[PDB]
């Protein structure tokens, strides 16, 4: 059909594009045809230097509504037609970006979605008429098919607009602390007020963060109690009792304050790649404090990613961090964990030699663990876990690197920003939490 | 020469020259002249990478390392740009004539380095068209450096004559970067601001437009995290193997 010959037209412009666009340009292609975008279809045929007809929309369905049958047989046949002409990884990365970049639900309707019953059942259709060992080669790789709502990163040292410095006063501690809360909302708000009213050292705040993070409220709460029994913090002896009271009247689940520090630490630390080309900064010569933590991380995740990866392996952005780190990893949250663990040992193999080797093999670990948080909940504590199994310890220590991730996020300067930044971001949190 | 594998004295040498140690770097390089050009892929950590890959390069650390005779003719940071081609990715006069006077080798792709922010308005200025001018003029001229590959077949002057800009919601608008380098390759500095002002009235109404349009459908999953905008990314050139097959 001639409506065929325009599909191709279409599709094998998107081909006459530089190489490094195919892939996001029909991916999102796909997009508009299976969510009935007018306004995405009309910019990629003008992006591919072709001009919109309105017998153009009308065919790829963009005046369509149908959100479970979007793809009408004849579109769906050309779409069969041109993805049987791909190849087996471009066509397992159109497919899973295509399905990925769709919301399954949305409040703003008219914004396109389907279902992950419509999700389940256009992924064997649209490779119908691919070969069947690629089919199900892809069939069995294409198993996260479901929405991706990529969570920002932040850094930040280079003046991110996403920062708010919390503004925990002393009165409002005291009203909130008022112990309604649980142990971990009161740990926040209290490493949170120490934090604004320099109730310690930087290196205090760092090992309060530390304990919070790897679960020791216990071991927190008491140097928060020894912090207080100093004789220049007791005015900034009233107070200070109101809030030694609040410790045992605690409650104890619901660790939403917990779950939004993780995820928000994984942000920060996924956002160490972050620069002034990947978030717009309008403003204004200083250089940032976390500049050498990204050089290294960089240099280290370069060298990790591209020793398996190859060329393809190249991180600069926060996102290509998350993109090439779950590839590789792809060779459950502690399932993935343990494949790289075995696979870095090929690596520790090879760079054995290597006098950063320690230092490159943690700085990856910790954006690992960025990776991974950023993307789910629970998952920080569980990448914790098999890194501190003393199966896996003890196969870093036959390459001499050790993986002791607390001392690093306890005692290691240049992971004070990322503890920082999440703890002012749960501290602002838990405080409009327990103000409803 | 490729190193994989930073030595103990090459890693002192860095060392030294990230912290701008300028007597260390000197007496290091006195005693071991051959750390001068050790580089280690694929990241191509170097004495030159510390002080090219800076915001602002310390040049009297660079004529340190060109007094020991560092080369530029490799790469020198993980994009596996060569020198040259990092100073034409930043449109960097000061960079790229400073390594033209110190004979460092101009590839055939390095003027396709100078489009990579041409999807950036913000770069769309006086001085950054001003300077790609004077860069060009110091590679030839503008029909000279026009014909140059970028080993995709395309062409400098079909590509700077074929720009687009990209906006937050991933929509392009097409320009002439050419045109653009054309009304003011050395009255003009006023030709250049209406053409300028005429993209970025064109522009700001697309971004307006893609707002209400486009939204986030391409900027949420596509380019959340990336670069934005998403620079030009120069073709690949300079290949090599993964580490786990070698």
């Amino acid at each position: 059909n001639i409506r065929f010959s325009r599909f191709k037209q279409i599709w094998q412009a998107i081909e006459k594009t530089p190489k490094s666009k195919h892939i996001l340009l029909k991916s999102l292609f796909l997009k508009g045809l299976l969510t009935h975008n007018k306004p995405l279809l009309e910019e990629i045929i003008r992006q591919i230097e072709l001009i919109p007809y309105s017998s153009d929309l009308e065919m790829l369905g963009a005046f369509s509504q149908d959100k479970a049958h979007p793809l009408s047989p004849e579109l769906l046949e050309f779409v069969q037609e041109m993805l049987a002409n791909e190849s087996e990884k471009v066509l397992l990365t159109i497919l899973m970006n295509a399905f990925q970049s769709i919301p399954e639900l949305s409040l703003d309707s008219k914004t396109g979605t389907l279902s992950m019953k419509t999700k389940k059942a256009l992924l064997p259709l649209l490779i119908e008429k691919v070969d069947t060992s690629i089919a199900k080669s892809i069939m069995s790789q294409l198993t996260d098919i479901s929405f991706d709502s990529v969570l920002p990163a932040f850094r930040p040292s280079i003046g991110d607009p996403s920062y708010q410095k919390t503004n925990i006063n002393l009165n409002k501690y005291l009203s909130l602390v008022g112990n309604k809360t649980d142990i971990s909302e009161f740990l926040i708000l209290t490493i949170g007020l120490f934090t604004s009213l320099k109730i310690g050292d930087k290196g205090f705040l760092q090992e309060l963060s530390a304990d919070y993070l790897f679960v020791r409220y216990d071991d927190c709460l008491h140097k928060i109690i020894e912090k207080l029994k100093e004789k220049e913090v007791i005015e900034q002896e009233k107070e200070v009792q109101k809030i030694l009271e609040a410790s045992g009247n605690l409650k104890r689940t619901s660790n939403n304050p917990r779950r939004f520090f993780e995820t928000r630490l994984a942000q920060y630390i996924n956002g160490l790649s972050h620069s002034e080309k990947t978030i717009e900064i309008d403003s204004i010569d200083k250089e940032p404090e976390d500049e050498e933590l990204r050089d290294n991380t960089l240099k280290a995740c370069n060298k990790i990613l591209q020793f398996f990866l190859g060329d393809c392996g190249r991180v600069d952005t926060p996102r290509e961090m998350e993109q090439k780190i779950c590839i590789f990893a792809n060779g459950s949250i502690s399932g993935h964990t343990c494949n790289i663990v075995g696979m870095l040992a090929k690596y520790m193999t090879e760079y054995k030699e290597d006098l950063d080797l320690q230092n490159d093999i943690n700085l990856f670990l910790i954006q690992v663990i960025g990776v991974y948080a950023k993307r789910g909940f629970h998952a920080m504590l569980e990448v914790i876990d098999v890194l501190h199994d003393p199966y896996v310890q003890d196969i870093f220590k036959g390459y001499g690197v050790q993986v002791n991730l607390y001392s690093y996020f306890k005692e290691n300067p240049e992971l004070a920003g990322f503890l920082q930044h999440a703890m002012n971001d749960a501290t602002t949190y838990t405080q409009a939490l327990v103000n409803k | 020469s490729e190193m994989k594998i930073a030595s103990a004295e090459l890693r002192e040498l860095m060392k030294a020259v990230s912290e701008g140690h300028y007597e260390t770097v000197n007496t290091i390089l006195d005693k071991d002249p051959e750390l001068v050009n050790q580089y280690a892929p694929p990241t191509y950590d170097s004495p030159l990478a510390r002080v090219l890959n800076k915001k602002h390069i310390d040049y009297k650390m660079l004529d340190i390392l060109v007094k020991h005779h560092v080369d530029f003719d490799y790469p020198i940071n993980y994009h596996k740009e060569t020198p040259i081609e990092l100073a034409c990715k930043n449109q960097d006069l000061q960079l790229f004539k400073y390594l033209v006077q110190h004979n460092a080798p101009i590839s055939e792709q390095a003027p396709h380095f100078l489009l990579v922010n041409s999807t950036n308005i913000k770069y769309l200025t006086e001085d950054k068209i001003k300077n790609t001018c004077e860069i060009i003029k110091l590679m030839g001229g503008l029909e000279a450096v026009s014909s140059k590959c970028d080993a995709e077949g395309n062409r400098f002057g079909e590509q700077a004559r074929k720009s687009q800009l990209i906006n937050r919601f991933g929509g392009i608008v097409k320009y002439d970067y050419m045109q653009l380098l054309q009304s003011v390759y050395p009255g003009s500095t006023e030709v250049l601001t209406n053409l300028l002002n005429k993209i970025r009235g064109q522009f700001s109404s697309k971004e307006t437009y893609d707002q209400q349009n486009l939204k986030d459908s391409i900027s949420l999953f596509f380019m959340t995290g990336g670069e934005i905008p998403p620079s030009r990314k120069v073709p690949e050139s300079r290949f090599e193997e993964a580490g786990i097959d070698t």
